[PDB]
């Protein structure tokens, strides 16, 4: 439970670039094979 | 409206319509400079100080962009100097009388212009005279506070 | 010999008088002529808060209503309130007003004897012929209007700035956990199990255009799904098709909180940048034009388009930095005029909101997450060239969002004005949410008049907090709040004095009175609706030996008062000027000090005084002579006033931005009193030694009895350790700073971290006591119980490590060091004023 | 609905006393919550006036032409703006359904000695110059169903 106050107050913006960058290409690649982000 | 080229559009306002030219040069854009390899390969380098986060535009015969076009490099001060580095403060000017203290606080300047603001290098503060200096201390945002 | 007269009189003082908590005056006796007072040199004056909070062990302020009568028994000439303090003749036939002197009559159901001292039988009988603070039932003649609801309607920036800085989350969080947490003002807590909140919600959010939420239930009784409704005119505000854009809280308790959770996610993909918050506090104006209520106003930065747009001229507004040519550096004339409004759009909006009964709250947070407006406006014309890169991230400032402008939307309302400098979710969020929560839930009044009246011989000259003056005397306010501070300055009137044998500073035909009086009357209707009367009353004996009056002083209101009128000279010509008045006035008032003392071997002792806590300073003079009170005392005043120095309020300009200045002289206005010492003079506590400062038994840490904080250290870096961590508090944010050398086995006990590298500024507010370590978690018992010993429980924590670039925010608050503003110490600025004196 | 061949476009205003004109487009995201921007009904506001309230009026240094390589699937026949509320049947067939059972009568309290406000001629207005910005010189077809007299605004007989 103190993993998800944790989580929940930390925006993708604080998040250490990269970690922020690998999400973004794997959730446009995810939409790409399926079919704005569902 | 506030600079873009004023000249530069009134040269390829033409551009023979083949090949015309489908950026409109702002304020401080540059060239790159598109060494072939005859391979297929191509490098290109580029030299732009302002601090700010600079959008690299690639083109493809100057008519269509390329790739994720624009892309952001995060361009930023450099290497501390010599010359440009400036101090503020009433050290410059009149002390306190009595020993109070005064303060020349100095900020640290790349070789063009831009603020450093990563602060370990060390400056010789002499002190010739009767002003003898207690302590120069790194702010560590770029400035220096000597007393 | 001429001591036991004073000291019998101080003694009424402390047992008739509205309490300290209430009022705090700067000097318990006053002067007689006008020459004493100019050799004074020193400011008199009272802090009214009508609604203060009422600490444990202290008397609350009683209920006393007149019956089917109907009547506030009333002086007729002035119409101040019935004290304790009037005098009754005949047989209390008749009694004569403390204030202006008139002989009213006594009416009819009024009729009770005297005893042998002249004072009535039932004195004590009725309490507010006892007590200086007395709560009236006021009869039908002063309403003119049904009471109304507590009443709340919220603005929200949703534009593409504000929803990337986390301002839309973090607020609709904040709104929600405040409508729930059971202290809403309007809930019935006196436990009848009966459905009437009778609190009133609105909803409106704001981009270029203005949007209002429709809340109210479907006619047919099923449940109607929330409604968005675009209103793109924004210079002529109007009202979409609804009539439940305003609805009560109770009958839509589930669509008021299913709004609130769908508006981050609605305006989450929101592309538009400009905002037009002018035409939006405008909207919400039209919505409660027959109700009231108040203004949650959430704003990023200043209205770009639609109506009250100011323009600022002569390219002031890159005084802050965002221009590279020359032109705006060289000039600290002009800097004074940052500081004010630039138009007067705002004081005629803020009087249109007053006359409608309705208060505007700002909680103004600019984004520092690199905004895109900043560099993509249509260019045409004129240059190229060379070489970049390497280093420095950004050191990213808070963006110019022109306070100064919009401050009368609140100042003169009496709402409330909050900050955030850089808003991030992960450091700000924590402290806007408990705004939010505190803001809402606190005692609150509301279309509330007061009136500020002082005897005979006496007048205001200078008026403070956040307020409308409607005539000369006639506070009104909007809502008024637990935190509402109004603080008045008074002096002698020469011109009452020179119309015949009167010039006694009111004293009755009785046979010889010399009391001066202050009357603080204030009508409210309260959140559970029906109509107040707050009377405070207090006063000073009239004394002429300036032995006397000096040492009934009160260091700290005395410091207040110099604080506040500093920021009106720096409004009126230079914060230069205003700087030297600070320092000038404490000369002439220490120079007072030392010659009412006889001690002249004193003089070399170059000291701090013995600091108590805010609050328990008049207990310290039982065991001392009136020579060694008054020295600390005057001591004391230069401390605070060199801290105000040093603080945000007087730095110069290179170091604190202009709208950050805004917010300090804002708040110093409007503050209390024992936040405004703790602005000046910050609190620094010990977290290291922990273990040491406890009792064999380790007295368990739970705020029922409470959590142990003896050490209050000394505000100068010699006692800092390197392996220490310090926490200091400043009432407006919180620094823990953290050495190089400190016990790994601390530091996993608090952060959980196992370096000091493991540590970063943002996180680890929140990471104290996880770990849940029992030296961690009585570092979480320290950081609560300051946080909570104050009104508010918003105030952010922001550790700081040694040898990061925000350790200079520490640095400087320790104030009997050395700053970049003040290269003085408290040891060298006393020998100032005492060479200027 | 239905009857529309699945490729056609569509859009649609419900107006009382005031117009309005619903939000069809957008994302997948925010599929659950209806919007209407509204217009005043007693007022004249021009072609001109209507699409910059809307976005929909021309911007004059509007060329960015054809040159983003990795627009994800974009209408090419729609600007972005236009796109909000003019959407083809197939794709907008759940919200222009779920406008229509929400659609209830003129919540405006109506004297009993006088008619209900009726903007009709604005809603004329406001879908016309919507078509003007968005669909020049293409197929078009404005079907208005009224129910009486126009009562208020522009184009009102009584």
């Amino acid at each position: 439970s103190l993993f998800l106050e944790r989580l929940k107050r930390l925006s993708l913006a604080d998040f250490p670039c990269t970690f922020r960058g690998l999400l973004y290409l794997l959730a446009d690649a995810v939409d790409a094979q399926l079919r704005h982000v569902t | 409206e506030e600079d873009y080229d004023s000249d530069a559009e009134r040269l390829n306002q033409y551009r023979p319509p083949a090949s015309r030219a489908t950026h409109r040069r702002r304020k401080d854009t540059l060239d790159g400079y598109v060494y072939n390899h005859g391979d297929g390969t191509y490098t290109v380098h580029y030299y732009c100080t302002r601090a700010a986060r600079h959008s690299i535009y690639v083109y493809l015969n100057d008519q269509i962009l390329v790739g994720d076009s624009p892309y952001r490099v995060n361009v930023t001060p450099g290497s501390t100097d010599g010359e440009n580095c400036e101090a503020y403060g009433d050290g410059t000017t009149f002390f306190a009388l009595g020993g109070d203290f005064s303060e020349i606080v100095i900020q640290a300047k790349d070789a063009h212009g831009n603020k450093v603001k990563t602060g370990g290098d060390k400056f010789t503060v002499a002190a010739s005279g009767a002003a003898k200096i207690v302590e120069i201390t790194d702010m560590k945002d770029g400035t220096y506070w000597v007393k | 010999s001429t001591g036991s007269a004073a000291q019998q009189v101080l003694q009424e003082i402390q047992q008739f008088n509205s309490p300290r908590y209430f009022t705090r005056a700067s000097v318990a006796r006053v002067p007689h002529s006008s020459s004493l007072q100019q050799k004074l040199h020193l400011p008199i004056g009272l802090f009214i808060r009508p609604l203060a909070p009422i600490r444990p062990g202290s008397p609350t302020v009683p209920s006393v209503n007149f019956g089917n009568c109907g009547v506030v028994v009333r002086c007729k000439r002035c119409r101040t309130y019935i004290n304790p303090f009037v005098h009754w003749e005949a047989h209390g036939r008749r009694w004569s007003c403390n204030l202006c002197g008139y002989v009213n009559d006594t009416p009819q159901f009024y009729m009770r004897g005297l005893d042998e001292k002249g004072k009535r039988e039932d004195r004590f009988e009725r309490a507010e012929l006892s007590m200086g603070s007395v709560e009236f039932v006021a009869p039908a003649d002063y309403m003119i209007r049904p009471p109304q609801p507590p009443a709340y309607l919220f603005l929200i920036d949703v534009s593409a700035t504000a929803v990337a800085s986390g301002l839309v989350e973090s607020a609709c969080a904040g709104i929600r956990a405040a409508l729930t947490s059971g202290k809403l003002p309007g809930c019935t807590d006196s436990g009848a199990g009966r459905g009437d909140s009778r609190t009133m919600v609105g909803i409106v959010t704001y981009d270029s255009a203005v949007h209002f939420y429709a809340l109210g239930s479907a006619s047919g009784g099923g449940k109607r799904r929330p409604q968005v409704l675009v209103m793109p005119e924004i210079d002529d505000v109007f009202l979409p098709l609804s009539d439940d854009l305003f609805v009560n809280f109770a009958e839509n308790r589930d669509a008021v909180l299913e709004a609130l959770d769908t508006i981050p996610s609605l305006w989450r993909s929101n592309g538009c940048i400009d905002n037009c918050m002018g035409s939006a506090v405008k909207a919400a104006l039209l919505v409660m034009k027959h109700v009231g209520g108040k203004i949650l106003l959430f704003a990023s930065f200043p209205p770009t388009v639609g109506a009250l747009v100011t323009k600022r001229s002569g390219g002031l507004a890159g005084a802050d930095g965002a221009g590279t040519d020359g032109g705006s550096r060289q000039q600290p004339d002009r800097e004074v005029e940052l500081l004010k409004p630039a138009s007067e759009a705002y004081q005629q909006f803020a009087q249109q909101l007053t006359q409608s009964q309705v208060s505007v709250d700002l909680f103004i947070a600019p984004s520092s997450c690199a905004s895109p407006a900043a560099g993509n406006v249509p260019p045409t014309g004129t240059y190229a060239g060379g070489k970049p890169g390497s280093g420095a991230p950004g050191l990213v400032t808070a963006p110019y969002c022109d306070l100064a402008t919009i401050l009368p939307l609140a100042e003169l309302t009496g709402g409330e004005v909050r900050y955030y400098s850089a808003f991030s979710r992960l450091q700000h969020s924590q402290q806007l949410e408990n705004d939010i929560v505190h803001i809402i839930t606190r005692t609150t009044g509301w279309e509330a008049v007061m009136r500020i009246r002082v005897s005979r011989g006496w007048k205001i000259s200078a008026r403070h907090g956040r307020f409308f003056l409607r005539g000369t005397d006639l506070f009104v306010l909007p809502t008024v709040n637990a935190d509402s501070t109004f603080s008045i300055l008074m002096e002698l009137d020469e011109q009452a004095g020179a119309g015949g044998p009167g010039n006694a500073l009111v004293t009755p035909p009785s046979g010889g009175d010399n009391v001066v009086a202050v009357q603080a009357a204030l009508l409210y209707t309260n959140s559970d609706g029906e109509r107040r009367i707050r009377v405070h009353t207090f006063c000073m004996p009239v004394s002429q030996n300036i032995q006397d009056i000096v040492s009934s002083m009160d260091p700290e209101v005395v410091t207040c008062l110099l604080i506040q009128q500093a920021i009106d000279q720096s409004l009126r010509s230079k914060i230069a000027d205003g700087r030297a008045f600070l320092q000038t006035s404490c000369s002439q008032l220490l120079s007072v000090l030392h010659s009412v003392g006889s001690s002249t071997q004193l003089a070399a002792s170059y000291a701090l005084p013995s600091l108590p806590h805010y609050g328990a300073v008049a207990a310290a003079s039982a065991g001392n002579p009136a020579g060694g009170a008054l020295l600390e005392a005057g001591r004391l005043v230069a401390l605070f006033i060199l801290g105000v120095l040093k603080s945000n309020a007087f730095r110069p300009v290179k170091e604190v931005s202009t709208d950050k200045r805004v917010f300090s002289w804002s708040r110093l206005l409007a503050l209390p009193v024992d936040r405004i010492c703790a602005y000046v003079h910050p609190r620094m506590l010990p977290l290291h030694n922990l273990s040491n400062f406890g009792g064999p038994s380790d007295r368990v840490l739970d705020g029922q009895e409470e959590v142990i904080l003896p050490p209050a250290l000394r505000l100068t870096a010699e006692e800092m350790t390197q392996d220490g961590a310090y926490l200091l508090e400043n009432g407006e944010e919180m620094l823990l700073w953290i050495g190089r050398s400190i016990s790994p086995q601390w530091l996993a006990s608090v952060f959980g971290a196992h370096s000091l590298d493991c540590v970063h500024p943002d996180v680890a507010a929140a990471s104290i006591g996880d770990s849940q370590d029992p030296v961690g978690l009585r570092v979480r018992a320290v950081v609560q119980s300051v946080q909570g010993e104050h009104l508010c429980n918003a105030m952010r924590l922001l550790v700081i490590r040694q040898g990061d670039p925000s350790e200079q925010k520490f640095f400087a608050q320790l104030m009997e060091d050395r700053v970049p503003s003040l290269l003085l110490t408290f040891a060298e600025f006393l020998q100032k004023v005492d060479m200027r004196s | 609905l239905a009857l529309m061949p699945s490729d056609a476009m569509v859009g649609i205003i419900t107006y009382g006393a005031m117009a309005m004109l619903h939000e069809l487009g957008g994302g997948s995201e925010n599929v659950d919550v209806m919007k209407a921007h509204v217009f005043r009904g007693n007022k004249e506001l021009t072609s001109t006036q209507i699409q910059q309230q809307l976005g929909l009026a021309r911007s004059a240094n509007a060329y960015v032409p054809a040159g983003g390589p990795g627009a994800p699937a974009g209408s090419p026949l729609l600007r972005p703006a236009a796109a909000r509320f003019i959407q083809p049947v197939g794709e907008c067939e759940y919200k222009l359904t779920s406008i229509l059972e929400e659609l209830r009568r003129d919540s405006w309290p109506v004297p009993s000695d006088s008619r209900p406000m009726r903007c009709t001629g604005l809603a004329l207005s406001v879908a016309l110059a919507v078509l003007e910005a968005a669909w020049y010189q293409l197929p078009a077809r404005v079907l208005l169903f009224v129910g009486g007299a126009c009562t208020s605004g522009p184009g009102q007989v009584v």
